[PDB]
């Protein structure tokens, strides 16, 4: 919260607001991105599933990986990596470890980590993700 | 890279001790990552002119390219750090490189709204009509998050450009048509001394826009000039129609920068046009109409008569 | 087509007084066969210049193409019939027309051995540059086939149409040069004087070549004016260096041009380029290595204080 | 738009006013016992003078227009002591920018209040000469810096010489 008083709700807005950060060293957003667990909010929000899913039936010959919506978060991500916004070889571990001493503003986690967050006695609020092209999230 | 990741970490923090310390040691400058990603690059994308400075002075390479593309420029003019743009065109850096996506950093700089690093870098030669993938021009990626004020640079460049091309291609004109004329099947001396003297006219016209593209600080950018429509007019009257015609375009571009210099608010430019280039306009008109009806009254083109007695007493 | 055929059979046998009847009861001028073939191209075919000019008075097709491709100006040129080709151009025949080969009417000439109809074609701006189907232009037809004063006619004019464009572009270097050199921030107005007045001299020289094209009666030819290589030159001796390298070139191409003079036993064009032309390029190159030479000792371009000192004394 | 107008023509009264002394400040230093270059003295002497025919034109135009001209206190100069022909030159093209700036907005002034007269005087008697000054000025900086200057003595000693000569 102090780092940041107003959150934002557009994914589009991360980078921009990066360059503020680096002005005062610190790091916008900073999360495992070894994982497709947490990548997968991001990427399949605006068209991405990972098997089509009806009546209580998960279709097997239905895996939307092939799909603009896909396509959109992927390239959403390597422009969060090739102008430097983030790095490619972080984890779970620097990530969390970084913003309980305060240095990475934002950070996407569910609840597993709160108490730990809770040791580091920063003032924090924890609120929904971003929408990204209008498309809200998808964890 | 026994002291390159020694080198990418002070890249990354900024300490002008650990790399003067490092190069006391003799650590290697060019060292990759897995990416590509150099310690030139985190000097750049950092903003610490220090470590750029002695990178440059151990020899780094200034257009090393990652996997995406980018040079050390790029991300200079993303992030908008002016002084180590500057020392990387001082060093040699190409300064119209495209990434993957084709974009230029000039056009990460009309994007993001800079303004000194857009003028640094039309200094040094950045191409104003570069496409990216989806066909953009930086004055498209500037009007689109507006950046007005670069938009209009970026305009009025182009702009003045095409006229001195268009003065260089009129003058081209006129010397086809006057070596036309003293072909030994079209015996006419005074028309053919008369298109050269307007070919010169038009020479000295070009060159006035070049000094005055000097004097304020802009780039001249040349272009070819294309050939003339023929090379065989067909009389003394076809020819003067055709130079009529030329001229009425010649006017109409300049009546267009004239508008286009009143939205930017330039008096300095208004007032150079209507003084030296908007009565030129309207006498060469009215002169090329006054030929015109002239040789239509007497007779011309099927009378022979007609044009070489024009040729003696008009133009003699 | 009532009277069609009673003129496909007067064009076939040639008789003036029938197809004089024939237009006197009204018969159909554009009657078209199976396969295109017009009473113009029999005319044409044969070689009686009177149906042709009766013909082209009541209005027949002139530039009338057949399924194979052939207008009649083909045809004329194919069986040498020189009058008809003058009159056929006389009354607005496409010179430049392609066949299903792609042969225009010079390809034919000069394939056949034909010296009038190549002169009279050239007079009319035939492309000498054509090329068929196979890549022949009709320089190479007129060597394979054994016409080589053909060939020794289609290499000159070649030759100094070439001379003409490079003399055109040299000047357009040296304009380039010239406002280089009074940007604010090279700030040198003497070098800018110097290049201004070799760009004005080249000008002097394309208009030279062109004025003697015209006395022997040859045709004139114009193509684009390529842009510099570069926007930005570097010093005053970088420029210098690559005004002496142009120069050379031009010699050079003079040379080739004297030889290919030499061979076709022209002592005309020998004497014009010996007296006006290759005891200029000596001196420009002279001149400029001298320059190169005394730049180079006095410390340039690492010294800035030599290039003002050459812009004062050498230049001023 | 009255009351306007004629506080913009006032304020570019004094500040034409300001820059000729700034000019001969600028040309009695260079002729010190221990700056003895004659040249750059006799440079800003003409242009101190310059700068007094242009105040002397706006004051003639606007007795013209039947305004009211209100003259203020000429300031002092920012220095004393200017320290070499490299520096002085900065301080003068620096000074031709700011006018040349307050020219712009006056002009913007004119031609919002609907007067073509004013507009045209403005783009005929100043605009031209401001860009013609700063090119100049510029010219002068870039051959100074080239040459060695201020650190080379020999540089400024031969730029009196050959262009201010």
């Amino acid at each position: 919260k102090d780092l940041l008083p107003n959150p934002p709700k557009t994914w589009e807005e991360i980078p921009a607001l990066d360059k503020e950060l680096k002005a005062k060293g610190k790091s916008a957003l900073m999360f495992n991105l070894q994982e497709p667990y947490f990548t997968w909010p991001l990427i399949a929000a605006d068209g991405g599933y990972a098997f089509k899913y009806e009546n209580g039936k998960y279709d097997i010959k239905d895996v939307g990986v092939d799909n603009a919506g896909a396509k959109a978060g992927l390239t959403f991500l390597v422009d969060l990596i090739k102008n430097k916004h983030m790095n490619a070889d972080t984890d779970y571990s620097i990530a969390e470890a970084a913003f309980n001493k305060g240095e990475t503003a934002m950070t996407i986690n569910g609840p597993w980590a709160w108490s730990n967050i809770d040791t580091s006695k920063v003032n924090y609020g924890v609120t929904v993700l971003p929408t990204f092209k209008g498309q809200p999230s998808k964890p | 890279s026994e002291l390159g990741k020694e080198l990418l970490e002070a890249a990354r923090a900024g300490q002008d001790d650990e790399v003067r310390i490092l190069m006391a040691r003799g650590a290697e400058v060019n060292a990759a990552d897995n990416t590509g990603t150099t310690p030139l690059h985190l000097a750049a994308y950092s903003g610490h002119l220090e470590i750029v400075e002695v990178l440059l002075k151990y020899g780094a390479e200034v257009n090393a390219a990652d996997v995406f593309g980018y040079t050390p420029l790029h991300l200079a003019a993303y992030w908008g750090h002016l002084e180590i743009v500057e020392v990387l065109l001082k060093n040699g850096a190409d300064v119209n490189a495209r990434d993957s996506d084709g974009m230029t950093p000039l056009h990460l700089a009309a994007k993001w709204g800079h303004l000194e690093i857009v003028e640094v870098l039309l200094r040094y030669g950045a191409d104003v009509e570069a496409q990216d993938k989806f066909g953009k021009t930086p004055f498209d990626l500037a009007i689109d998050n507006g950046n007005e004020d670069i938009a209009e640079v970026l305009q009025a460049l182009l702009a003045i450009n095409r006229q001195i091309n268009l003065e260089l291609y009129a003058s081209y004109v006129y010397l086809s048509m006057s070596y036309y004329f003293d072909r030994d099947d079209v015996a006419l001396k005074n028309f053919a001394k008369y298109f050269l003297h307007q070919s010169h006219e038009e020479r000295e016209h070009a060159e006035k826009l070049m000094k005055l593209q000097n004097q304020r600080g802009g780039a001249i950018s040349l272009q070819d000039i294309k050939k003339p429509d023929c090379d065989d007019w067909e009389s003394g009257l076809n020819a003067m129609e055709c130079a009529l015609h030329l001229e009425k375009n010649v006017n109409q571009s300049l009546l267009e920068l004239h508008k286009l210099a009143t939205d930017c608010n330039d008096p300095h430019l208004c007032d150079f046009i209507e003084t030296h280039y908007l009565n030129e306009q309207v006498k060469a008109i009215k002169e090329l109409g006054d030929h015109v009806t002239n040789l239509r009254k007497m007779g011309a083109p099927e009378s022979g008569l007609a044009e070489y007695l024009f040729d003696k007493h008009t133009l003699g």
